[PDB]
RNA sequence: AUGAUUAGAGGUCGACCUAUUCUCAAACUUUAAAUGUGCAAACAAACCGUGCCUUAGCCAACUGCAAGGCCGGAAAGAAAAGAAUUAGAGGCACCAAGUGGGCCUUCUUCGGUAAGCGGAGCAGGCGAUGCGGAAUGAACCGC
RNA sequence: GGGCGGCAUAUCUGUUACACGACAACGCAGGUGUCCUAAGGCGAGCUCAGUGGGAACAGAAAUCUCACGUAGAACACAAGCGUAAAAGCUUGCUUGAUUAACGAUUUCCAGUACGAAUCGAGACUGCGAAAGCAAGGCCAGCGAUCCUUUGCGAAGAAUA
RNA sequence: GAGUACGACCACACUUGAGUGAAAACACCAUAUCCCGUCCGAUUUGUGAAGUUAAGCACUCACAGGCUCAGUUAGUACUGAGGUCAGUGAUGACUCGGGAACCCUGAGUGCCGUACUCCU
RNA sequence: GCGGGGUGGAGCAGCCUAGCUCGUCGGGCUCAUAACCCGAAGAUCGUCGGUUCAAAUCCGGCCCCCGCAACCA
């Protein structure tokens, strides 16, 4: 019957979207993986070498280790009553580089903007207001919501 | 106009001869030969791709032997089958790709010296036309789709046929 | 009655191939293994050679790959060689080593290590090993060369191509492109050697003027039939003894004043030719007004 | 698209094409949820000064990339936009017991005509637990 | 119940399986103990299945030729996935199916072995003009202790 | 306003018809002594420049087929949480939340780089 | 439930890519029949599929027939 091979149920997992097949292009070659790095890890089911298992497919790690044509991802795992830092080995194809801290990396950098600007006389963006305070409505045009005649037959089929 | 352009004459793009004796041995061996005459170059052989039990042939088994003509010597040797058939060419014997075909029973009606060692053959004559241009189709680099304007068509061969060659188109269909 | 292939449902499934794929310009199998390197350099330059070569004239560039795009560092084509010389036969294996040589001095100037790599100052078509970090050579501390990688594209690799003679030009002129010389022209598949006297002759158009001596006398023997061939070296009173003299003229050129090209008239608001696309309002308003002419018919 | 499938129509009868149309899929799918699942959200960290040292690392070299440090600067200690909350002491060990027949319910669900039948997923519960209710009931309601 | 039968006893694909991962039944539909010096490796050329038109004998089907052809073919064997200037076909050269300093990792999982994999470092190479690609045929195809048996520790140098 | 070479994203870029095309390119094109490769200089390779925009190519056109982004379908289908809710049941609605898909229909029909060149 | 078999008019081989015998038909021999002699014909391999270039043969399903099981209470 069933049956748990390194591939087992990865009919889906490992297929390409519809009319997006093709092998890996030219920009992740061209893509820099560094030590120290976030990556998701998403196997690319063009390129049968150095793929993930499929656990690590859609987890996002920190890059440990770089060689010629592999990368090396810290991956948390959790087993029993603990979480384990599993270290997968995969080739540079089957990992992007991760946007988990982009929100974070702004704020950041918002921030050195706003002290610069703070530092040295510059003139700060207006605070935005809370949309949930009170205030007065003036409607351009007003509709009398009720319940018709007419709904009760357009929900009759045939 | 455009038509008059000297770019679309229709020119003679290749001659080829086919033989398929079906029974390889020494019977194709002697076709060969004879091919080799006819035609002043080394023919090919070609394989069978299926087996046929009735046919009498197996897979992978040299059945046939054919040579592709350019040039002079493919319009040399298109009068000389011409000759054969006297100029006389079937409507139907005209392809809607602009290329037409005939056969011949015997080789030697072709002004070739019998030889007793090889016998008699027959052959398919096969010519295709073309104008100039069809290399875009053909090249390594950029290779793309002829336009269909410049395309020679069934009308544009069978009047090729009557003028340059003074032939006569017979209309029938195959039965 | 066919049954039509090309029907609603094979357009919906249908993918295109990449754009450079469906023209049949780039080999992009090729290009992904030559863009490749080892993600241990963490994307240091990375150069690439690219000969193409046109019915008209030679095509040579120092490039690198990057996301945006390629950019191109140093380019040189053969129809600037009349500049130094070179009036016909600007596609010939001469002139693509000429072209190449041109480019290899064109980088080296770009890249201030010029009079640091002189290359080959007289060519005679020998070939020497490159100097790589690859290879581990005789470990010698001296500087390396500068180094590209030939990308000879679509272009069938054959023994004497004239890709090859851009390649040979270019190392000539002190470029580090890794090579074995088994498609240099001259080279014997058999016994493994190559003949640089062959090779040699090639570079300076030795087999250009014996060809222009068969044509010269063959239009000799016939004056009334007009040749195509060589029309335009006949007109000129180019002959074939001063072939050899003007390439080694035009190579001692090249290494002299890399940067010299064709003359500029140098000297501006722009005629548009181009056709006007129709709007959305107006390609409606057309076929209402066809529909409108035919139940007019009726 | 792949399989299944009813009927007319348009190009002796039919077949065959073209368009659509009646009806479908655990081992079919273009599309595609809800519920989920991985990572991040400033104190051994990150950011800034082509500031300095080192390297047998990369690059044709370099003040450029890589790595380990050192010296400084700045740090709403994380603003404002609904812009978290916590009966929020985190980490590290050692030595050992019972247990390894389960069962019942909510949703999902496989075999079976079905079963107070057999078998699974998530989560509660009985077992191990009485008390207050459903007259009476291991599991329901409340607690 | 047991017996008889079968094997759900080691193991691979799809589905059950409830859009991470995991999940049972003598559930469903099928596989495995092999086969390959090439059917392994690489380079280069080429495009397949099928249609339509045409060509002596020749016809539903023999071979030749031109168009169309998103893969509807093929990739040893089950299945899924993947693949088109290929990963398929033909061809040329080859032994990367060798060695590999107890490097690290994944799957099963107790985070133990075994079997399969993945990313490497070194030697010697094969193909390629080159970037590169290969230490088998991606993913099933296999084995502890004890015992038996084979290979490696060539010759020559050192007053130690 | 264009062309060429290398390209990034890989149909808003594809497919089918039709038309138009300055310059310079690109391309068809001519040829086979040499390098090279074929049954065939068809492809490929070398050498050239007499001709042509006829094809390729680039633009534009189509109440074009596809494709892309919206709108509708529709707060519908489905669904997280709840009831000593309804109903013999099958199932259904309700409460606090989330929320599709095709058909159909509107608009659109590549874009962004490096170098060199034409317009000049 | 397990195992095995369907082949010319009949009975059986080959079952791991068509045969024998009897029968039938024509001619001889005999007064005639038989026996005997000389020749000839007769074969969707049970049907439906699949694998393979090629399946009576190899892999499934289907229809008859044939056996061996069907026990402890
Ligand atoms: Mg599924
Ligand atoms: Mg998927
Ligand atoms: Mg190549
Ligand atoms: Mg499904
Ligand atoms: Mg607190
Ligand atoms: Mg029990
Ligand atoms: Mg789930
Ligand atoms: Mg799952
Ligand atoms: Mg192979
Ligand atoms: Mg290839
Ligand atoms: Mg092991
Ligand atoms: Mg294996
Ligand atoms: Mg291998
Ligand atoms: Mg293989
Ligand atoms: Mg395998
Ligand atoms: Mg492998
Ligand atoms: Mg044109
Ligand atoms: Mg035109
Ligand atoms: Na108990």
């Amino acid at each position: 019957v069933h049956s748990y091979g390194y591939k087992s149920g990865t009919r889906h997992l490992f297929a390409k979207k519809f009319r997006k097949h093709g092998v890996p292009s030219v920009s992740t070659i061209l893509t820099n993986i560094k030590v120290g790095d976030y990556v998701d890890v998403v196997a690319d089911s063009a390129v049968r070498e150095g793929m993930p298992h499929k656990y690590y497919h859609g987890r996002t790690g920190i890059v440990w280790n770089v060689t010629p044509r592999g990368v090396g991802v810290i991956i948390n795992k959790p087993v029993r009553t603990r979480t384990l830092r599993k270290r997968i080995c995969v080739r540079f194809e089957h990992v992007r580089k991760s946007r988990c801290q982009e929100a974070f990396k702004a704020k950041e950098h918002q921030f050195q903007a706003y002290l610069a600007a703070k530092k040295a006389g510059k003139a700060l963006p207006p605070l935005q207001k809370s949309s949930r305070l009170g205030g007065i409505v003036r409607p351009k045009n007003v509709e009398v919501l009720a319940r018709r005649v007419a709904d009760y037959e357009a929900m009759v089929p045939y | 106009s455009k038509a008059a352009n000297p770019m679309r004459e229709i020119v003679v793009k290749k001659l080829c001869i086919n033989i398929c004796v079906g029974e390889s041995g020494d019977r194709l061996t002697r076709a060969s030969k004879v091919l080799e005459q006819l035609c002043e170059q080394t023919p090919v052989l070609s394989r069978a791709r299926l087996t046929v039990r009735t046919f009498g042939i197996r897979r992978n088994e040299k059945i046939a032997v054919h040579c592709t003509v350019r040039g002079k010597k493919a319009e040399e040797l298109l009068e000389k089958g011409l000759k054969v058939k006297e100029f006389e060419l079937k409507s139907y014997n005209f392809a809607d790709t602009g290329s037409f075909g005939f056969g011949i029973d015997e080789h030697i009606d072709l002004g070739i010296k019998y030889d007793p060692s090889t016998g008699i053959y027959g052959m398919d004559f096969y010519v295709v036309l073309g104008r100039r241009g069809e290399r875009v189709a053909h090249r390594k680099r950029k290779c793309s789709r002829v336009g269909h304007s410049h395309h020679v068509t069934k009308e544009e061969a069978m009047k090729w046929f009557e003028k340059v060659h003074d032939g006569i188109i017979f209309q029938a269909k195959k039965k | 009655f066919v049954k039509v292939v090309k029907n609603k449902a094979y357009f919906k499934r249908f993918q295109v191939k990449y754009r450079r794929r469906r023209e049949g310009k780039t080999d992009y199998h090729a290009r992904r293994q030559m863009v490749l390197q080892d993600k241990t350099k963490f994307g240091s330059p990375k150069y690439r050679l690219v000969v193409r070569i046109t019915n008209k004239d030679i095509i040579a560039q120092i490039v690198q790959a990057k996301i945006v795009g390629d950019e191109v560092v140093m380019a040189a084509y053969a129809h600037e060689l009349p500049a130094f010389g070179i009036e016909h036969g600007l596609t010939n294996y001469a002139a693509a080593y000429a072209t190449g040589l041109l480019l290899a001095r064109r980088t080296l100037a770009k890249l201030g290590i010029a009079d640091k790599f002189q290359g080959a100052k007289e060519a005679d078509g020998s070939y020497s090993a490159v100097r790589t970090k690859k290879d581990d050579e005789g470990d010698d501390e001296e500087r390396f060369p500068f180094k590209a990688i030939l990308d000879v594209g679509l272009a069938r690799t054959t023994t004497g191509a004239r890709v090859f003679g851009v390649l040979k030009g270019a190392v000539d002129g002190g470029m580090a492109v890794p090579h074995r010389p088994n498609r240099f022209p001259g080279y014997n598949k058999e016994k493994s050697s190559l003949d640089a006297k062959v090779h040699r002759d090639r570079i300076f158009g030795k087999h250009v003027a014996d060809y222009l001596k068969q044509v010269k006398e063959e239009a000799s023997s016939n004056p009334d039939e007009k040749c195509v061939q060589f029309s335009k070296y006949m007109a000129a009173k180019v002959l074939p003894e001063s072939i050899e003299g003007m390439y080694k003229k035009a190579h001692a050129a090249i290494r002299a004043d890399p940067s010299k090209s064709l003359p500029k008239k140098a000297k501006v608001a722009h005629k548009s030719y181009k056709t006007k696309k129709l709007s959305g309002a107006e390609k409606r308003a057309a076929a209402k007004a066809k529909v409108a002419a035919i139940r007019e018919r009726l």
